């Protein structure tokens, strides 16, 4: 998932921009993905209870 | 840029260029010394 | 605000290539001439 960033491949927004918004579409991939994996926690959690 | 004769200034020709791969470090090699002016854009990031 | 230490650095360059010295900049001057690093923090003043 893009995450609302221009591409979904993180190598690729290393390639084709300069560091200074390079470093914002990274910074919205991660929080994007960190997101996800805290909701599947959280979830699996629950369902162990 | 090795043709026989160019045109006269005041009757300058005109050549398109598209659909092709250009070398351009091969044109260093013209003269021991001459003008490489570039506006607009670095010579040495010609190839990317 | 305090600084710890102060470096300048001083150059003469031509007009167009005035914004190649930024962070994460690229060409002749960026790359041959002069590096800035991409965490740079500091000041460039550049005049005619």
């Amino acid at each position: 998932s893009k995450f609302g960033a221009i591409s979904s491949v993180l190598n690729d927004i290393f390639s084709r921009l300069d560091p200074p918004e390079a470093e914002v579409q990274i910074d919205r991939l991660i929080t994007g993905r960190l997101q996800s994996l805290q909701t599947y926690v959280t979830q699996q959690l629950i369902r162990a209870a | 840029f090795n043709a026989t004769r160019f045109a006269s200034v005041y009757a300058w020709n005109r050549k398109r260029i598209s659909n092709c791969v250009a070398d351009y470090s091969v044109l260093y090699n013209l003269a021991p010394f001459f003008t490489f002016k570039c506006y607009g854009v670095s010579p040495t990031k010609l190839n990317d | 605000l305090c600084f710890t230490n102060v470096y300048a650095d001083s150059f003469v360059i031509r007009g167009d290539e005035v914004r190649q010295i930024a962070p994460g900049q690229t060409g002749n001057i960026a790359d041959y001439n002069y590096k800035l690093p991409d965490d740079f923090t500091g000041c460039v003043i550049a005049w005619n």
